[PDB]
């Protein structure tokens, strides 16, 4: 809230930040000492002549009009740091997304950074009010009261003072009885959000699988651990209001004796300690108004850890180098690369060293889980080697701007996802300042023009969240594309075929080898009539490149590739 | 809008305990109203003499009511945030046992950022409904009117000034109701607009690093909810300040301080008569500004309350729709289509009177060109849309009157897009029968070709896998053909299954899959036409409609539209 929050604001508003922390030490003063003018009024209000507090209500009413304007003022400043923090901080965020290791994105370093893009809404414009204006305030004005005291007498001053360490003391205990339930609270909050979110999205299986009812729901469960947290929670919470009422009562005992003794020995009169018992209620105020603030405190601890947790995540790395005018029909190649996942097992790669002609079909066949949508990974760029170097035309990938190195290569998935939109918007997603003349060769190409003929409001139907408002086949077919509106001269196909049928495929191959772009295009493939064209053939099998050539030589000689495909 | 229909019959089971916490809190109000009542006849008894033994009695019963009523304020708002936190659960686990009976289609026209946050931000957006409205209502009702009451009968000259700052807060509190009010109905479509965003722009994070203008629409649907943010709460944290510099006990202790010091100077009052105006005229303030900050809440919790009693009221799936009879002329395990019309859209339909029937132990095959009504047979089978007209009877009933848990547990399914949910290894495997002891996932894993490989994971059959977190695309589906070898039933539907495994790996999955259904009912979709050459039946199905069926040596070699997309390929 304080060395964290202070990280989140900008430095062009390091001019007007320490310019807003005065004009609230001002507003608390003028509060404290409008307080105060009590009483030498109510003093002077009770005398022989009362006609001489005429002169004690210019000085109140100056503080009173004073704390209507710096309370005013400070409102008005403090939205605009606001403002001016949340969009800050939002827009970080979503500069920083695209850049973090695709290996950071965990299942629990997930459902942070969607909180943290999500969540903080109306909640970031309004802690630099709601939270801190308040909170420092109501810290302050018992030791300023206190201050304003001493003048009176330093017998109160000194006995007014000894009430803000209760308060500090009593916060600081507060939140950290609380502490332990709280976190775990947040924990089971966000399994709960998780858990719903899959069970939102992965909906047909459970159902198939009868897992639904909250019973023997894998949502139910989390549900119930959220309730207990929750309650547990609650029940760690009435500690600290326990201890804010022995704080301020036990305050309140110090400042009424302190009152009486000096009422009694003869220095206070009695119509000034009337008006003390007023401004000892004022002071007893601030004790149950942080009382409120401090759950609210700790929510804004969660909040800002996770914007910080996000904000401090782990970038993939880039150089400074940039292209030749883009590139030009390029040579990829692998220069003893060897590429293992993060969390899993060894490396699927260990030293695989080839060389790509520039502008030719290639063709990487092999048996399931043997290394190639990793090498359609390296390829692209999406994944940085562990040992080794990717050589793109020459220059190496990882020494290339973030901005320039991923326009060298247009990809199509294995497992197509569709943003929520149209047809067009999805296939204008690669090239949107495309003509139609360059879109409607892409989308005839990709055989979806009669996909297009053939729907009620073809171009424009809604493809539900990721394709589900589409068939598995249409949703690939809209990915190849939006993949081949772009202008990378590379082509990395991956399975690409596996939903269209026996006639939509061969037509969809035939398109994409007959493209007019010349490209580098590289294509992984599970069936014989879904390549055909490529030719060089590269059989990895567990990471290694067993054998390679064209097929018109690799089915002659007896090999893994002659009988990967008769049985 | 200010109607309390449809969220009046939501929170209907807190019938009593807002009424019993209403009694309760203009009774705690009265309280913490005591201590100040005390301090006024204690300070005109110091005036007056009042030897030290009334002065005792007056001066500890007024610090011991302090905390008396800070005591009994705690623990009502303690009280209400139990019987809060319980009914909150109570609800939302009604609304996750509503709508895992709704069709399909009401998942796919919300999305997963629109279903997350109706059950949980809606659920937590009557918070200040149910809890702190009624005790903020009923206080700031019984301390001002009463307070103000009491203060017109000791002096009306000087109470007639304090209604100064309560003319000026309820202007200023009345031209907020009115002005924020579609804008707590127009925060509520960017919530659940933020949510599909977030959700879109985390899962397709490979799209946006290859292509990067597909974040186009989420950094403009950004700078928008900045955009509304900023000119929702500008306006409003001035009226939220001017509204409590108004009710400020500082600006009371002004203004009486102003209005007495001229009716004692000239005589008009007695200083004496003062002192119940400055414990009591600076208390109500706060409760006049828990009411007034507290109507946004109580305004979005009628909104969320109107979301969740629309949704508690859909149409569902019933489960006793219409059954002929249990009997009469199929035996168990025997699928039967017959006159099947659907559409996903009310106007255009996707399969249009397909008949067709399977038989006990038979495999049949449900071959045909893409987008044409195969996936959503088999959906439409699994009872996850209706249909619209004529029957599906497996087993010789109507599954318009299976409960869906006996349903489940005579027809299997391998969809097409293999999801599995966040677990081990394991417990991906058993998810229809989560209580497979230890050795029968194995061998359920032994049939799929994919026992090997999860015996090579970190931690074996124990790894957790969540969501694409290991497990190639071609071996995450392996595993979901052996969930559903695990937990056998008589009739497997297996979509396109083999669609990311290469032919010498899927010749054992298709091989180990025809020695266990030799006596079930298998109906095998599918797109690579050379793995299917043995079906008992073939059925080619273009645009929602049977076409052609036989056993493929009649189809090739007698008329079309499979020797035709079967010579396309070889
Ligand atoms: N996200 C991931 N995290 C950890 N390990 C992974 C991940 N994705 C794949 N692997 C592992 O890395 C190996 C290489 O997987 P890869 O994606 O290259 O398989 P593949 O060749 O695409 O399989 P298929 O051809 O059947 O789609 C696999 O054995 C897999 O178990
Ligand atoms: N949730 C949905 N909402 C609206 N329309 C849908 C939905 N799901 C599918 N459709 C439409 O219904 C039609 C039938 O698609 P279906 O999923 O049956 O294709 P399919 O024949 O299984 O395709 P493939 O074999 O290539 O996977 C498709 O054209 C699709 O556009
Ligand atoms: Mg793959
Ligand atoms: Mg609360
Ligand atoms: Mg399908």
């Amino acid at each position: 809230m304080i060395r964290t929050w202070i990280a989140l604001v900008p430095n062009d508003h390091r001019a007007r930040l320490i310019g807003f922390a005065l004009l609230a030490f001002c507003s608390v003063v003028a509060r404290a000492v409008g307080t105060v003018l009590l009483v030498p009024l109510m003093a002077a209000l009770f005398g022989e002549a009362p006609q001489r507090a005429w002169l004690w209500l210019g000085w109140l009413s100056a503080a009173t009009v004073a704390g209507w304007v710096l309370d005013a003022v400070t409102a008005r400043i403090g939205i605009e740091l606001g403002f001016a923090v949340l969009n800050h901080t939002q827009h970080d965020v979503a500069d920083r997304l695209p850049v973090v290791r695709l290996d950071w994105f965990t299942a629990e370093n997930t459902a942070t950074a969607r909180q943290a893009i999500a969540a903080t809404g109306p909640e970031l414009v309004g802690l630099v009010v709601n939270l801190v204006t308040p909170l420092t305030s109501a810290i302050l004005l018992p030791a300023v009261i206190a201050l304003a005291l001493l003048p009176i007498s330093w017998q109160l001053g000194v006995a007014a003072l000894a009430g803000v360490p209760l308060l500090l003391g009593a916060l600081w205990a507060s939140a950290a009885f609380a502490r332990r339930a709280d976190t775990a609270a947040d924990k089971a909050n966000t399994a709960l959000t998780e858990r719903i979110i899959e069970f939102a999205r992965t909906q047909q299986a459970l159902r198939a699988a009868r897992r639904v009812e909250p019973a023997r729901s894998l949502v139910g469960n989390a549900l119930a651990s959220q309730h207990t947290a929750t309650m547990r929670l609650l029940g760690m919470q009435i500690p600290g209001q326990l201890l804010f009422s022995i704080a301020s009562q036990l305050a309140l005992i110090v400042l009424a004796g302190t009152t009486a003794a000096l009422t009694i020995t003869g220095t206070l009169t009695v119509p000034e300690a009337i008006a003390l018992i007023v401004v000892m209620v004022r002071y007893l105020e601030p004790f149950t108004a942080v009382s409120e603030l401090a759950p609210a405190l700790e929510s804004t601890r969660a909040t800002l850890g996770r914007i910080g947790s996000v904000l401090t995540a782990p970038v993939m790395v880039a150089g400074s180098g940039t292209w030749r005018d883009g590139a030009v029909v390029p040579r990829i190649e692998f220069d003893d690369v060897a590429f293992g996942y993060d969390g899993g097992s060894g490396p699927v790669l260990d030293g695989v060293s080839f060389c790509l002609q520039p502008g030719t079909t290639t063709a990487i066949v092999g048996p399931s889980g043997c290394g190639k949508s990793t090498i359609l990974a390296l390829i692209a760029g999406l994944h940085q080697p562990t040992r080794g170097r990717v050589l793109i035309d020459g220059t190496d990938v990882a020494t290339l701007d973030a901005r320039a190195q991923q326009a060298v290569c247009s990809v199509v998935f294995q497992h197509p996802y569709l943003f929520h939109g149209t047809i067009r918007d999805n296939v204008f997603a690669a090239d949107p300042g495309a003509s139609d003349d360059q879109f409607a060769q892409a989308v005839r190409l990709a055989r979806v023009d009669e996909l297009i003929a053939r729907l009620p409001d073809g171009a424009n139907t809604i493809v539900g969240e990721a394709g589900s408002a589409l068939s598995g086949g249409e949703r690939q077919r809209v990915s190849i594309a939006r993949a081949l509106l772009k202008a990378a001269p590379v082509l990395l196909v991956d399975q690409a075929t596996s939903a269209l049928d026996a006639e939509n495929e061969a037509a969809v191959v035939d398109a994409l080898a007959a493209d007019p772009r010349s490209r580098t295009r590289v294509i992984v493939a599970h069936r014989l009539a879904s390549i055909r064209h490529a030719d060089r053939v590269l059989f990895v099998d567990d990471g290694r490149v067993v054998e390679d050539g064209s097929i018109s030589e690799l089915l002659t000689a007896g090999g893994r590739f002659s009988q990967f495909w008769r049985q | 809008s200010w109607r309390a229909q449809a969220a009046s019959r939501l929170l209907a089971p807190l019938k009593l305990p807002l009424v019993l916490s209403g009694v309760l809190a203009a009774l705690v109000t009265l309280a913490q109203l005591a201590p100040f009542v005390l301090l006024v006849e204690l300070s005109r008894l110091l005036v007056s003499g009042a030897g030290a033994h009334r002065l005792f009695t007056v001066g500890f019963a007024a610090v011991g009511l302090l905390g008396t009523g800070a005591l009994l304020a705690a623990a009502l708002t303690l009280w209400l945030h139990v019987i809060d936190a319980r009914f909150a659960r109570a609800l939302r686990l009604r609304l996750l046992s509503k709508l895992s009976r709704l069709p399909l289609g009401w998942f796919t026209s919300r999305g997963s950022g629109s279903i997350k946050k109706l059950v949980t931000d809606d659920t937590l957006a009557l918070h200040y409904l149910v809890t702190h409205a009624v005790p903020d209502a009923v206080a700031a009702v019984v301390a001002p009117v009463g307070v103000l009451v009491y203060l017109f009968v000791v002096d009306w000259r000087v109470a007639l000034v304090l209604f100064g700052p309560v003319l000026v807060y309820l202007t200023i509190t009345s031209s907020l109701t009115i002005q924020s009010g579609p804008r707590i109905v127009q925060a509520q479509r960017w919530a659940e607009k933020m949510n599909g965003e977030a959700g879109s722009y985390l899962e397709g994070q490979p799209v946006i690093r290859v292509f990067g203008a597909a974040s186009s629409s989420f950094r403009r649907r950004l700078d928008e909810y900045i955009g509304f943010l900023v000119a929702w709460q500008r306006p409003l944290a001035g009226k939220k300040t001017l509204m409590d510099l108004a009710t400020r006990p500082a600006t009371f202790l002004w203004l009486i301080a102003a209005t007495g010091t001229l009716l004692v100077a000239t005589h008009r009052m007695d200083p004496v008569n003062l002192l119940p105006f400055m414990f009591l005229g600076t208390t109500f303030g706060a409760r006049l500004l828990g009411i007034a900050y507290g109507l946004g809440g109580l305004r979005t919790g009628l909104l969320a309350a109107r979301h969740l009693q629309v949704t508690l009221d859909e149409t569902e799936l019933a489960v006793r729709e219409h059954p002929r009879e249990p009997l009469d002329g199929e035996a168990p395990a025997t699928v039967v289509f017959d006159h099947v019309t659907f559409g996903y859209r009310p106007g255009v339909p996707v399969i249009q009177d397909v008949s067709l029937t399977l038989r006990p132990g038979t495999v049949t095959a449900l071959v045909g060109p893409s987008g044409s009504g195969k996936s959503t047979l088999a959906t439409l089978l699994a009872r996850f849309h209706d249909v619209e007209r004529g029957a599906i009877r497996v087993g010789g009933q109507d599954i318009r009157s299976l409960a869906a848990d006996e349903l489940y547990t005579r027809v299997g399914f391998v969809l097409q897009e293999a999801q599995l949910v966040h677990g081990t290894a394991a417990e991906n495997i058993a998810l229809a029968v989560p209580d497979a002891p230890a050795e029968q996932v194995q061998v359920a894993a032994r049939e799929a070709q994919i026992h090997d490989r999860v015996l090579r994971l970190p931690d074996g059959y124990d790894t957790v896998l969540g969501a694409n977190s290991g497990l190639s695309g071609g071996e995450r589906q392996r595993l979901t053909i052996a969930r559903a070898i695990l937990g056998d039933t008589p009739v497997l539907i297996l979509d396109q299954a083999t669609a990311f495994a290469d032919p010498e790996s899927e010749y054992l999955v298709q091989q180990a899959l025809n020695r266990l259904t030799r006596d079930r009912t298998v109906l095998v979709i599918a797109h690579r036409l050379h793995t299917i050459t043995r079906a008992d039946q073939i059925v080619v199905l273009d645009h929602g409609r049977i076409v052609e069926r036989g056993t493929h040596e009649e189809l090739l070699a007698a008329g079309g539209r499979y020797c035709r997309l079967w010579d396309t390929g070889q």
